[PDB]
């Protein structure tokens, strides 16, 4: 066949991808990267010949036709050239060369002559020229453009700095650390023609092709690096850099290979990888006369470690004394003196690593470390568009460095060069918007930097902003966005509070640039509410549709979530972060192309699950699967994370995605309140009349006034709470209650005494006002929290007593107030002993009626207290005596699943697939059910610290529906009510409870 | 003991054929019950009466065995009783 | 032997020398013990615990032996040397003298004497590795060290000034380690003395070939009078405990000076032969001194540099060559010096520098050790002057040899020559005595 | 060999418990009832006195200990001693 080599050939290349054939004969090569190579001979291939005599030919053709493309293009731009000109024709490996030769040349004389004014400008007309020719380019050759760019800007930023010199000797100086690439205007081997030039030393430019490479921008630090890999390999020995990830270590000898046309082979060392496949490799490496690298040499096995450091000394040692052939695998086989070894040290927990000690005297250690940000980003800034891209650079890198100094050290906080390269990734579609001037920067700082800054911090970031530079008065999309932002929470039921708007802005300039988007702040900040906001907000502006998908990421296994593998039959089921994509990406049978997806993760997040997805937040936009697949994102789907702490989360995974810090809750006690007794008062409407309502609603606002209620919450916290609760996320216990209160008599304020129906509302809005405060207080606090009430509250208005009660008549419509009469209980012998025995006490009746009131009104209840103090009982006996509500007992352990709660559930629990709700999962008979889950803070949390089946829970309680665990669809669970027994979670055994959960609950101490 | 039953024993497939068997037995004894909850309540409360845990644990001091008398489900339904020593005159 | 894994004592091996101390009685006896436990298991520990090892055996012995005020007052004073309390110990006319020669040390701030002090209270011979290996009845001995020394030179002198037979092995890759099993073998029928150089390195081997044969080898007892050496590095891999015990144990901790390594840089430099210029062997001159002026701060940490680092004859030879090169490509003219600093500094020795801090250091040695019109004067005493117009390649040699004989090394060199500060030396001097004097605190109470 | 690591079925080895009959005496271990010969004999060996063995065992087991410690330094220089002090009672 023939045809069927190209394969193969990806590997043992390692720059080309597939070969070309007019079939009798091979016209070219193709690169990984896509970029076409022609051979000068296309050679001649008849059935009998051997892969191994027409492979040969064409290693040897490969790099000749390198030459010849290089020569062709070099003596093109010695005769006046414009390089625009040159890059359509010549492959880009060529075209380098070409540049680096002349530009070399160029240079030379100006040191002589001073008049590198006359070249520079000359070099900065080439930058901006190709740099516009870029714009309206062919992808293919747009790869090329960039590419030279990153050498252009090498260029002209060098002799920038060589016309800056204070004498001669100062340019000669700079001049011997630069790579300087000559040419041979002398001889014959041609592909022995060029050599570079560094610190002295000489070394020759091999022509492999190499095609057209990420090439890395041009630093100190980068030739630093390069004049050690020099300095090395000149006196024989192995180049080796330790220093800590993400210093790009074997990327620089990837590059420092490409300079002098040489493709690097890496070794990935100890993924998973065999001792038998590198000793072949390495065989194969010293007859090609190849340059390797040990990528991460550090994580190897002591075992592999020995033998492999062994075998490198052979080629190492063989190379220093030269030997001819050197035996290594037990076997004697030739050894290549271009042949060389780098190793890269990647650190361990104990330290920066070491070599073994044979490999001491045989290698060169050196110490990589971070780029000093400033040269990254003139350079970045010169791309893009300069204006004053040195200004600019040194005015970013000042500020963030500032900050950096002058902010309190906070965990989130990255004033690092990532965070620099963010700024300027954000500032580009800001350019389109406003200039490449300082004020496109200024606001892409403030874009993505303030965001994440806290109150303290924030003035600072506004304080030395204006201190270092100053760019404008005012701002683009003000009005127009804002007023779509009015009218969605107005909508909603929210408050446009500074907060609430600033917040709300915030997020809506960030979904722009970036497509993942971090929320963090305290259970109840805002955050479900601001981002909901939002992109309701934009459906009015747009006029785009949203599809969100909230989704617990804690309550799902990274299995359940995106996608399990079966370890023996390797059967590949879909998941849930995985399926809805496909829903998008696989078959957009609907409109998703007008539609925007948003992907919600409400749980908190950990490193495990986040680098499941780690390639979505990269730059690449795909999901890679565990096994089968890569599935892209497109610019619609966004993935938001709200939570309320980071401690687990990687500073790469933050650095990703737009981080949006919550300082303090968007909201006023007074405005929360306001939306929560119109979101209570919706409810109302479904089950009474406009007549009824309209007048319960004014009774609301006339009874309780803010100004009272202000002192009442301040003084909530001075007292002391069992299983504490911040007062703002209480507030919700109050109203809901409240509510209910009043519209459990409602009848009798159709004919009641105007004076004496305020007393009937006042007293249960000093009743409601307790509990929701004072509820998980001592009750030695509440009685001393009741007359704290009183005090507030109008003094004519009916005082507040421990036992305090509202009655009405059995056979007819009364009005009286009396409080804490007993049913009288005789018991049998037998009886005694029974798991549902209650004498009833002045206080069993207490618990046991305002139990029973906040599960009228449907929220959540956490009874806390004491073994032994009748939580459960007064649970218990509060419901198996009526007919409404059915209780169902589940018991908590330190190790209990989301699937028990779940199975323990199906015994009582009919799944009914209604097209209302498509899958709904109310109880199996028609009245209320009731779950008691007993010993709440037992289970234990994941090693993070995350427990799941509290937030399983929390689900319950907040979304009111679930995703399923192994069919992957959503259910609306219908009526059912969630109520939990714990222990003070001082005792030991107990776990503290996430906020997130306790927020949706009444908390009642016993 | 803080259920009287293990959940994850009988789950799925193994609670349905444990459901099954447990229709058999009830009937066998002269009892049908009317709902899928009558039946569990019934196969819970045999337990309940007829397994009897018993702990022997030697040095309570020890980490593992001081695990035991924490758990609180082993505290609650457990009679704790102390042998700890040999007396002189049991000696 | 806890704290560090090359000091291993077997009971035999204190049994052994207990039978020593014999081929108011009871006193002497005893006296007799801690002379030669001192004596015996001094060689086989480092400088620091060889103070410490005094210090300790001291009070082991006096305590029991003198009056409870000299406990406390010794004990007051080891107490001032550490950071645990300082006071004035209870002073008695002619009541103790030796005690009261002791403090006059403390005092006087005067740290590395005071704790030399309890070695000299031994009066015992302290044994040159010669005298321990002649007394040593064993053909087989390791001696680890420091990696800024190697005792491979001292065993060559140690060979010539009795029974010669000096072979030096190389343990490098597979041919050094097939030769050297080899040479092995027939060393000890021969009986000629053997080297075995940083076996650490071909460490693997050891547990498969070199532990079974040393174990094997109960007939190396019976074969010509012959002796194995093997040299390790302390701070690297630990070698099996098992061989160590088996085999006697020494640390070389002798330290060259300044001038001394200087010296010893510059004496081989003639064995190259003749390739470069006559102004060359100025610029080898230079990196001669320059080379032991950085190798004499590495030990003076943290005050001098912020970590131990070692640099080697490696960094000595990838420095001269880029010198040859500097002189090799450009003109005779003095001032290409410019970038021969910052390559030196950089890359050649800067280059396993990573703190910051330290790489200011090494530019700044350049900055004096390189850059210089005329005269250079690399220490206070000391003056390089330029190559002279007549050009001779031998005379300048010996000129520059010359140099080096007419100058001794003064008392202060450490702050002198090294141009950091007396005071820092000072304080240095004061941790390490710190050190030796809590390690003994802590050793008492825990016995 | 490794007395340290110990598995709970040798358990009724270590108490004597038998179920005699006839002729055969059988121990249960783990699952299997097996003939215990008579002419059978066990030991537990290990080798560091760091590693723990369980309090079953510990009670039932006769520890004794084959260790050269520093104790043993005290009792072996007075035999060294006195063989060099009064070499006419070291022998007698």
């Amino acid at each position: 066949h023939h045809d069927q080599v190209s394969k193969f050939m990806k590997k043992m290349f390692g720059s080309i991808e597939s070969i070309i054939f007019l079939e009798d004969f091979i016209t070219g090569v193709r690169s990984v990267e896509g970029e076409v190579l022609n051979l000068n001979e296309k050679i001649e291939l008849k059935d009998s010949i051997q892969a191994q005599e027409w492979l040969n030919i064409l290693d040897t053709e490969i790099k000749l036709s390198v030459f010849t493309q290089f020569r062709d293009c070099l003596g093109q731009i010695k005769d006046g050239t414009d390089i625009e000109v040159v890059v359509s024709k010549y492959i880009f490996q060529a075209i380098l060369l070409s540049a680096q030769v002349m530009w070399t040349e160029l240079v030379e004389k100006c040191l002589q002559t001073n008049q590198f004014s006359k070249y520079w400008k000359e070099v900065d007309m080439k930058i901006k020229g190709l740099l516009d020719k870029l714009n309206k380019s062919s992808d293919n050759v747009k790869k090329k453009i960039e590419a030279l760019l990153v050498e252009y800007l090498h260029f002209n930023n060098v002799i920038g700095q060589l016309k800056n010199c204070s004498t001669k000797e100062e340019a000669r100086l700079l001049w011997a650390k630069v790579q300087k690439f000559y040419q041979k205007n002398d001889t014959l081997d041609d592909l022995n023609s060029v050599f570079i030039s560094q610190s002295g030393y000489l070394l020759q430019y091999k022509f492999e092709y190499i095609g057209i490479p990420e090439r890395l921008i041009y630093t100190p630090l980068l030739l630093i690096g390069f004049a050690t890999l020099t300095d090395s390999l000149h006196q024989k020995y192995g180049g080796c850099f330790f220093g800590p990830a993400g210093t790009g270590k074997t990327e620089t000898v990837k590059a420092f290979g490409q300079n002098l046309g040489r493709v690097v082979v890496v070794f990935n060392c100890d993924d998973s990888f065999d001792y038998q496949v590198l000793s072949r490799l390495l065989v194969g490496i010293t007859q090609i006369g190849a340059w390797g690298c040990f990528d991460e040499f550090n994580r190897l096995d002591e075992k592999v470690l020995s033998a492999v450091s062994a075998n490198i000394q052979q080629i190492q040692n063989g190379l220093q004394v030269g030997k001819s052939h050197i035996t290594l695998l037990e076997e004697e086989t030739p050894l290549s003196p271009h042949t060389a070894v780098f190793i890269t040290l990647n650190p361990g927990y104990n330290g920066r690593s070491e070599l073994p000690e044979n490999l001491k005297k045989s290698f060169r250690e050196f110490s990589m470390k971070s780029p000093q940000s400033g040269t990254i980003a003139e350079m970045i800034l010169q791309i893009m568009g300069f204006e004053d891209s040195k200004s600019l650079a040194s005015k970013i890198v000042h500020f963030l460095e500032l900050l950096s100094s002058k902010c309190s050290s906070m965990n989130h906080y990255h004033f690092g060069l990532r965070t620099l390269k963010g700024v300027l990734r954000n500032c580009s579609p800001l350019i389109s918007e406003f200039g490449e001037g300082e004020k496109t920067v200024v606001e892409s700082l403030k874009r993505v930097i303030l965001p994440s800054l806290g109150d303290t911090d924030e003035l600072v970031f506004k304080d030395e902003l204006s201190k270092i530079f100053d760019s404008a008065g005012t701002p683009l999309n003000s009005k127009a966005i804002v007023q779509c932002l009015k009218d969605a929470g107005q909508r909603s039921g929210f408050s446009m509070s500074e907060e609430f708007l600033k917040k709300c802005m915030q997020f809506y300039y960030m979904q722009k640039t970036q497509q993942a988007l971090i929320l963090v702040g305290k259970a109840g900040c805002g955050k479900t509410a601001t981002w909901k906001t939002v992109i309701d907000a934009m459906a009015i502006f747009d006029g785009h549709a949203n599809v969100v998908y909230v989704i617990d990421t804690k309550v799902l296994t990274k299995e359940s979530l995106y996608g399990s593998m079966l370890k023996a039959t390797l059967e590949w089921r879909d998941g849930l972060f995985t399926s809805i994509l496909r829903r998008v990406n696989d078959d957009i049978t609907g409109t998703f192309k007008n539609s925007r997806i948003w992907v919600v993760f409400d749980s908190d997040l950990d490193p495990e699950y986040v680098e499941a997805m780690n390639s979505v937040l990269d730059d690449n936009k795909i999901l890679t699967l565990p096994n089968g697949e890569r599935l892209p994102i497109p610019p619609n789907f966004r993935i938001l994370f709200e939570t309320d702490n980071l401690d687990h989360t990687t500073p790469a995974t933050i650095t990703r995605c737009g981080l949006l810090w919550f300082s303090t809750d968007v909201c006023s006690i007074s405005s929360k309140i306001d939306h929560l007794l119109n979101k209570s008062y919706e409810a109302l409407d479904n089950k009474l009349s406009m007549f009824e309502l309209d007048k319960l609603k004014d009774l609301i606002s006339d009874s309780f006034d803010m100004a009272s209620l202000t002192n009442i919450f301040t003084c909530s916290n001075d007292l002391v709470h069992i299983l504490g609760v911040r007062t703002f996320n209480k507030l919700e216990t109050a109203v809901q209650l409240a509510v209910h209160l009043i519209s459990s008599y409602r009848q009798w304020f159709q004919n009641l005494d105007d004076k004496s129906l305020k007393d009937v509302i006042t007293l249960l809005i000093k009743r409601s006002l307790l509990y929701a405060l004072a509820g998980d207080s001592t009750g030695e606090s509440q009685r001393a929290f009741i007359q704290t009430i009183n005090t507030y509250f109008g003094h004519d208005s009916q005082e507040l007593s421990d036992y305090s009660t509202i009655v009405i008549a059995n056979d007819k419509l009364s009005f009286s107030s009396f409080c804490s009469e007993i049913p009288s209980v005789s018991l049998e012998a037998h009886e005694v002993m029974r798991p549902d025995i209650v004498i009833p006490t002045i206080d069993t009746i207490k618990h046991e009626k305002i139990f029973y009131d906040l599960l009228n009104s449907k929220r959540g209840i956490i009874l806390c207290g004491p073994p032994g103090s009748g939580k459960t009982m007064i649970m218990n006996n509060a419901l198996r005596n009526s007919s409404l509500y059915d209780v169902v007992g589940i018991n908590f352990s330190k190790d209990t699943t989301t699937e028990h709660i779940l199975s323990a559930l199906h015994r009582h629990t009919n799944y009914v697939t209604t097209s209302k709700g498509l899958t709904l999962l109310p109880k199996s008979d028609i009245k209320n059910l009731v779950l008691f889950c007993d010993e709440i803070n037992l289970p234990k949390l994941d090693k993070y610290g995350s427990q799941n089946v509290v937030l399983f829970l929390r689900q319950l309680m907040e979304k009111q529906g679930f995703w399923k665990t192994p069919e992957n669809k959503w259910v609306t669970i219908e009526r059912i009510h969630i109520v939990g027994a714990c222990n003070p979670p001082t005792d030991p055994g107990r776990i503290p409870m996430s906020e997130r959960f306790t927020r949706h609950a009444a908390i009642l101490y016993l | 003991l803080a259920n009287a039953d293990i959940p994850d024993l009988f789950q799925g497939e193994e609670y349905d054929k444990l459901l099954n068997n447990l229709r058999n037995k009830t009937r066998s004894l002269g009892l049908l019950l009317d709902t899928e909850q009558e039946l569990y309540d019934w196969f819970v409360g045999e337990i309940a009466k007829n397994l009897h845990v018993v702990f022997t644990i030697c040095d309570p001091t020890n980490n593992k065995s001081s695990a035991m008398i924490s758990s609180p489900a082993l505290f609650n339904r457990c009679i704790i009783n102390w042998m700890g020593d040999w007396d002189t005159k049991t000696m | 032997g806890q704290f560090h894994w090359f000091y291993g004592i077997s009971i035999g091996q204190f049994l052994s020398c207990f039978k020593r101390v014999f081929i108011t009685r009871v006193d002497e006896i005893l006296w007799l013990l801690y002379q030669e436990v001192y004596c015996q298991f001094s060689t086989a520990l480092d400088k620091k615990f060889k103070m410490i090892m005094a210090m300790t055996m001291f009070c082991l012995y006096k305590f029991d032996i003198e009056s409870e005020q000299y406990k406390e007052a010794v004990l007051t004073m080891i107490g001032v040397l550490s950071e645990s309390s300082d006071g004035v110990p209870k002073l008695t006319v002619d009541t103790n003298n030796d005690l009261r020669y002791l403090w006059d040390y403390v005092t006087t701030k005067s740290y590395i004497s005071a704790l030399n002090w309890f070695k000299n209270e031994f009066f015992v011979d302290e044994w040159n590795i010669a005298d321990v290996v002649a007394n040593s009845d064993n053909n087989y001995f390791t001696m680890a060290s420091e990696r800024d020394v190697d005792g491979t030179f001292k065993l060559i002198e140690l060979a010539k000034a009795s029974k010669e037979s000096l072979k030096i092995i190389p343990l490098g890759s597979i041919e050094n380690l097939n030769y050297a099993q080899e040479e092995i073998s027939k060393s000890k029928i021969e009986g000629g003395w053997i080297l075995l150089q940083n076996i650490q390195m071909s460490l693997s081997w050891v547990k498969t070939y070199l532990h079974k044969h040393v174990e094997e080898t109960k007939a190396a007892e019976e074969h010509e009078k012959f002796k194995m050496f093997m040299t390790c590095h302390l701070t690297g891999d630990k070698l099996p405990a098992p061989l160590l015990q088996r085999t006697d144990r020494f640390v070389y901790e002798d330290i060259p000076g300044i001038l001394d390594t200087v010296k010893d840089l510059w004496g081989s430099q003639f064995f190259t032969g003749k390739i470069s210029g006559v102004w060359s062997v100025y610029c080898t001159f230079l990196l001669s001194w320059f080379h032991a002026l950085i190798t004499a701060r590495t030990r003076l940490v943290p005050h001098g540099f912020s970590k131990k680092y070692y640099f080697n004859d490696c960094d000595f030879q990838f420095a001269s060559v880029y010198l040859e090169n500097v002189l090799a490509t450009n003109s005779t003219n003095n001032i290409p010096w410019a970038q021969v600093r910052d390559h030196i500094a950089t890359i050649v020795y800067g280059g396993k520098i990573d703190e910051e801090k330290d790489l200011e250091v090494v530019a700044k040695l350049c900055a004096h050790v390189f850059c210089g019109s005329d005269n250079l004067q690399i220490v206070p005493g000391v003056r390089i002057p330029q190559p002279l117009l007549q050009q001779s390649e031998e005379e300048e040699r010996a000129r520059l040899t010359a140099i080096l004989s007419n100058t001794i090394e003064p008392a202060d060199s450490l702050s002198s020559w090294l141009q950091l500060p007396r005071e820092s030396i000072l304080n240095y001097e004061r941790l390490q005595a710190k050190e030796v004097a809590s390690s003994t605190e802590q050793l008492l109470q825990e016995m | 060999q490794d007395g340290e690591f110990f598995d709970p079925i040798i358990s009724r080895l270590i108490s004597r418990e038998f179920n005699h009959a006839g002729n055969r005496v059988t121990v249960e271990i783990g699952d299997h009832e097996v003939d215990v010969s008579g002419d059978f004999k066990l030991f537990i060996h290990s080798c560091d006195p760091s590693g723990d063995i369980p309090i079953f065992l510990r009670s039932r087991v006769r520890l004794v200990h084959f260790v050269t410690n520093k104790e043993s330094i005290e009792t072996r220089i007075f035999d060294i001693t006195l063989t060099e002090e009064n070499a006419e009672m070291q022998r007698k």
